[PDB]
C-alpha cells in the first residue's frame, strides 16, 4: 500500500472557546434543545442530524455532536460539537459545517454516479491495497453497500454514499470505502463523479 | 484472584520487581471484576474490559487464540528478561498485558472515561454508550516487531491492540512488559473515542491532530509512571527498555529543560510525521504537568482522591484536564484549539483556578496567547494573557 500520510484529512475546524462564546453571543432547559437552537443560530441554512452519542460529563458539561446533511446524505466531514455548561447555556463549541452552495439532488435521483464496485476498485488500485477485488456489491439497511467476493480483508469491505468537503472548500459526491486489512483500517473518500479522485483517507489504526 | 505482575506505575522490568497482587480491580469501574462480563465468569485473561491472548500468526483471529487458564484464579507465571524465545513466557506476557490494560481502563473510568463517554467494555451494564467493545489485547503478535499499534473504530466496535516483541537486544524484549507502550497504545483509543464524540473516529487523523494523538499517548504513559522522588528536573524517555536505545525512541527526552529538549510550536513547521509532531505536544503537556504538581502536589497512589469531582493533586488534575479537553475540542483540532480546550476544561472543572499554570507552560514552548495555526507557517508566542497570573 502507498504512503497514506499524503491522503490525511485537513485540520480546518473552528473552535470558539468559552471566552469567545460569551463575546460572540447575541447581546431548566434540555441540553440537546439548547445545543440544537445554537446550531440553528450559527448555521441557519444547514440541515443536520443530532448524533446519538450525546452525554453529560462528570464535570457537569454536556456534549452534543451534529452531522450536517445535504439532499438526504451525510456531509461526512462536516461536524458541529456543542458543549453546554451546567448553567444550561452554551459553554463553547466547534464546527466544520459547510456554508457554500448545496448541489442539486438531480445526480442522486437520476443515480448519475459510479457503481460502488468501481469505487472499491479505484481505491484498491490507487492505494495499492493488498486485497483482491473481483467483487460484487449488495444493498444494506441507505446508499450503503457491502462487498462480497473480496479477499485480503478482516471483514467484508463496505461503501456508503456521502458528500465530502474537499481541500478547496467545495462539496464532492463521494463513496466512503471501508477496508479493514488489519495493518490498516481505512475509510477512503473517493469521488463518485469526476475522475475517481481520492479526497482523503482515514486510518483507524495508529502506532 | 492473584496476578503476578510488575505493579501499576512500574514502566518496564528495569524499574521494579514483580509482586503478587490480589483482586486489583476497582469495584466501581469494574462492576463484574476483570474476569466477568456480567453473564459469564472466566478463569482466564478475559472479561468485561479486555480479552488477551497470544497471536503468533499475526492474523485477525482472537476469540479462540491461546490464553492461560487457572481454576483457582492464580495467574502467577514465570518471567525473566533473560529468557528466550519470547514464547517461553507467553503466559506471563498475556497476564502482564491484561493487568496493565485493565488497571488503565479502571483509572480512565475514575477520570471520566465511562460507558456514556465511549469507553471499551463488552457489557455497559445499562450505563449508556455502546457495548460489545472490550479491547482485543494481542501479546507477542506475529504481524510485526519493534513497534505496537491500536485500532479505534467508533463506539460499539472493539479496540484492537497489537503488541510486538522488540529485536534490538539479546535476548529479545517483549513490549507487553513495558507499561508505557501498553498505555501509549490504549491512549489512542481514549483520545480517538473522546475527540468528536464516541460515534466519530475520524477526528485525530489530520496531520497536526494525529500528531497530538501521538503526544497524548506519550504524555499519559509519562504522567502515570511518575513516582515518589520525582522532581520538575526529572526527564523521561519513551520506550527506552523495549528499544534498547539510549534516549528512547523520540527526538528528545521529555524535560522541563529547554536545553535538553528545545521543541516549540514552530518546530512543527519542519515536521511531516505524527510521532515527531507528538513529541512537541507531549513536551508542552509535560510543562503543564509540572506547573500543576508544583501548585497542587503529587499523589503517588494509583487512583486519585476526588473532592467535588476534582482531583486533589497536580498529577491527576493534569490527566483529568487533558481528558476533559479531549471531550470539548472540535473534530481534527490544531494545537491552539486543543490548548484552549484544556484551558476551558479547567474553567469548567475548577472555575479557572489553574489558568496561570496552564498558560505559562504552553507559552514556555511557544504556544502562548499569540500563537497561530498554519499548515507550513505557524506563528509561535511566549505571551501569557494580562491578569491571569
Ligand atoms: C479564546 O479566544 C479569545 C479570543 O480570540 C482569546 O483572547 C484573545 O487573545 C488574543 C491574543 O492574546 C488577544 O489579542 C491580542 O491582544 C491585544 C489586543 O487587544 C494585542 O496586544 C495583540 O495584538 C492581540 O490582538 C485578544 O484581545 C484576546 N481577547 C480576549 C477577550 O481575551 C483567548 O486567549 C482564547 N483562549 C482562551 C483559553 O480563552
Ligand atoms: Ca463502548
Ligand atoms: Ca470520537
Ligand atoms: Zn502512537
Amino acid at each position: 500500500t502507498v504512503d497514506l500520510n499524503a491522503f490525511r484529512l485537513k485540520s480546518l475546524a473552528k473552535y470558539v472557546n468559552a471566552t469567545e462564546t460569551v463575546i460572540e453571543a447575541p447581546s431548566p432547559q434540555s441540553y440537546v434543545e439548547v445545543a440544537t437552537q445554537h446550531v440553528k443560530m450559527i448555521a441557519p441554512d444547514a440541515t443536520f442530524r443530532v448524533v446519538d452519542d450525546h452525554y453529560v460529563g462528570d464535570n457537569g458539561v454536556a456534549h452534543v455532536h451534529f452531522r450536517q446533511t445535504a439532499n438526504g446524505l451525510d456531509i461526512d466531514n462536516a461536524d458541529f460539537n456543542v458543549n453546554v455548561g451546567k448553567d444550561g447555556k452554551v459553554f463553547s463549541y466547534g464546527n466544520s459545517f459547510y456554508t457554500g452552495q448545496i448541489p442539486s439532488s438531480a445526480a442522486l435521483t437520476k443515480r448519475d454516479f459510479s457503481d460502488p464496485v468501481t469505487a472499491l476498485k479505484g481505491t484498491t488500485n490507487t492505494l495499492q491495497l493488498p486485497i483482491t477485488v473481483d467483487s460484487a456489491s449488495s444493498e444494506s439497511t441507505k446508499e450503503s453497500y457491502v462487498f462480497k467476493g473480496v479477499s485480503g480483508t478482516v471483514s467484508d469491505p463496505k461503501a456508503k454514499l456521502v458528500y465530502f468537503v474537499k481541500d478547496d472548500g467545495t462539496l464532492a459526491l463521494a463513496w466512503r470505502v471501508e477496508t479493514d486489512i488489519d495493518s490498516n483500517w481505512l475509510l477512503t473518500y473517493i469521488d463518485a463523479k469526476s475522475g475517481e479522485e481520492i479526497h482523503g483517507v482515514v486510518d483507524y489504526v495508529a502506532e | 484472584a492473584d496476578y503476578q505482575v510488575y505493579a501499576w506505575g512500574i514502566n518496564d522490568p528495569t524499574e521494579g520487581e514483580r509482586t503478587v497482587i490480589k483482586d486489583p480491580w476497582d469495584s466501581v469501574a469494574s462492576e463484574f471484576t476483570w474476569i466477568s462480563d456480567g453473564s459469564t465468569n472466566y478463569t482466564t485473561s478475559r472479561g468485561n474490559n479486555g480479552i488477551a491472548q497470544s497471536n503468533p500468526s499475526g492474523g485477525p483471529s482472537y476469540l479462540n487464540n491461546y490464553r492461560p487458564s487457572s481454576s483457582s484464579l492464580s495467574f502467577k507465571y514465570p518471567y525473566s528478561v533473560s529468557s528466550s524465545p519470547p514464547s517461553s513466557y507467553i503466559d506471563a506476557s498475556i497476564i502482564q498485558l491484561f493487568y496493565t490494560a485493565n488497571i488503565y481502563h479502571d483509572l480512565l473510568y475514575t477520570l471520566g472515561f465511562t460507558e456514556k463517554a465511549g469507553n471499551f467494555e463488552y457489557n455497559t451494564n445499562g450505563q449508556g454508550g455502546l457495548g460489545n467493545d472490550y479491547v482485543i489485547l494481542n501479546a507477542q503478535d506475529g504481524s510485526g516487531t519493534n513497534n505496537a499499534n491500536f485500532a479505534t473504530p467508533p463506539d460499539g466496535q472493539p479496540g484492537r491492540m497489537r503488541m510486538y516483541v522488540w529485536t534490538e537486544s539479546t535476548p529479545y524484549r517483549d513490549g507487553s512488559f513495558e507499561a508505557g507502550i501498553v498505555i501509549h497504545e490504549y491512549t489512542h483509543g481514549l483520545s480517538n473515542r473522546l475527540t468528536g464524540g464516541p460515534a466519530n473516529s475520524n477526528c485525530l487523523n489530520a496531520l497536526e491532530s494525529g500528531g497530538m494523538g501521538e503526544g497524548w499517548s506519550d504524555f499519559m504513559a509519562t504522567a502515570i509512571r511518575l513516582k515518589p522522588g520525582d522532581k520538575r528536573s526529572t526527564d523521561y524517555t519513551m520506550g527506552e527498555w523495549a528499544s534498547n536505545r539510549a534516549g528512547g525512541i523520540r527526538q528528545y527526552p521529555y524535560s522541563t529543560s529547554l536545553s535538553t529538549n528545545p521543541l516549540t510550536y514552530t518546530s512543527v513547521n519542519s515536521l511531516n510525521a505524527v510521532h515527531a509532531i507528538g513529541t512537541v505536544w507531549a513536551s508542552m503537556l509535560y510543562e503543564v504537568l509540572w506547573n500543576l504538581i508544583d501548585k497542587h502536589g503529587k499523589n503517588d497512589a494509583p487512583k486519585p482522591t476526588l473532592r467535588d469531582g476534582v482531583p486533589t493533586d497536580g498529577k491527576y488534575l493534569a490527566m483529568k484536564l487533558v481528558m476533559d479537553g479531549m471531550a470539548l475540542q472540535p473534530c481534527n483540532p490544531n494545537f491552539v484549539q486543543a490548548r484552549d480546550a484544556i484551558l476551558d476544561a479547567d474553567t469548567a472543572l475548577t472555575g479557572g483556578e489553574n489558568q496561570c499554570e496552564i498558560w505559562t507552560a504552553f507559552a514556555k514552548r511557544g504556544l502562548g496567547a499569540g500563537a497561530k495555526y498554519s499548515s507550513r507557517n505557524r506563528v509561535g508566542s511566549t505571551e501569557v494573557p494580562s491578569g491571569v497570573c
